[PDB]
C-alpha cells in the first residue's frame, strides 16, 4: 500500500513556472527522505533535488541552482517541488522517491539507492 | 556464533526494500537471535512485492 503520486506536471512554456506535489499514501513520508528524480528521452536519470526527513536539509542540482525550489508539508504527506524559469532542457518525466541517510552527516547532497518510485509525470518545455 | 551489527545496513542506504515482517528495521540490533538464515537472488522491479 506504499503509494508515491506524481501530481502537477504538464506542458508550460519556457521562462514560465509549475508546481509538483507527491503524494503518499499507506505510509508516513515525514519519517523518509524525499529526492526527485528525471529521465528525459534519451538521457540517465540525474537528481533534481532532495530534501530530508526533516525538511532542515536540501541538495541541488547545478543544472537547476538557483530555479528549481524544494519543500515538503509533512503534515500534509506531501513534497513540493516548485520550479521556476523553465528550460526545454527539462522535459523529461518526473519521479519522486523516499529513502534514508545513507551515511553520516546531514545533507544529502550524495546520491544512493531510492526505495518508492512513483507513476512519473511528463512535464515538457517547448514552444 | 558472532555479533551483528545491523545498524550498519539500515543506516546506509545503499537498499532499497527493508520489508521486515514480525521486526523494526531499527529494532534488530537490539535483539538477540537463535540463529539467523541468509538467501539470494535476482530478480525484476514489479515483482518485488
Amino acid at each position: 500500500q506504499v503509494q508515491l503520486q506524481e501530481s502537477g506536471g504538464g506542458l508550460v512554456q519556457p521562462g514560465g513556472s509549475l508546481r509538483l506535489s507527491c503524494a503518499a499514501s499507506g505510509f508516513t513520508l515525514d519519517y523518509y527522505a524525499i529526492g526527485w528524480f528525471r529521465q528525459a528521452p534519451g538521457k540517465e536519470r540525474e537528481g533534481v533535488s532532495c530534501i530530508s526527513s526533516s525538511g532542515g536539509r536540501t541538495n541541488y542540482a547545478d543544472s537547476v541552482k538557483g530555479r528549481f525550489t524544494i519543500s515538503r508539508d509533512n503534515t500534509k504527506n506531501t513534497v513540493y517541488l516548485q520550479m521556476n524559469s523553465l528550460k526545454p532542457e527539462d522535459t523529461a518525466v518526473y519521479y519522486c522517491a523516499a529513502w534514508e541517510a545513507s551515511r553520516w552527516y546531514c545533507p544529502l547532497q550524495f546520491s544512493a539507492d531510492f526505495s518508492s518510485w512513483g507513476q512519473g509525470t511528463q512535464v515538457t518545455v517547448s514552444s | 556464533n558472532c555479533v551483528a551489527d545491523y545498524s550498519v545496513l539500515y543506516n546506509s542506504a545503499s537498499f532499497s526494500t527493508f520489508k521486515c515482517y514480525g521486526v523494526s528495521p531499527t529494532k534488530l540490533n537490539d535483539l538477540c537471535f537463535t540463529n539467523v538464515y541468509a538467501d539470494s537472488f535476482v530478480i525484476r522491479g514489479d515483482e518485488v512485492r
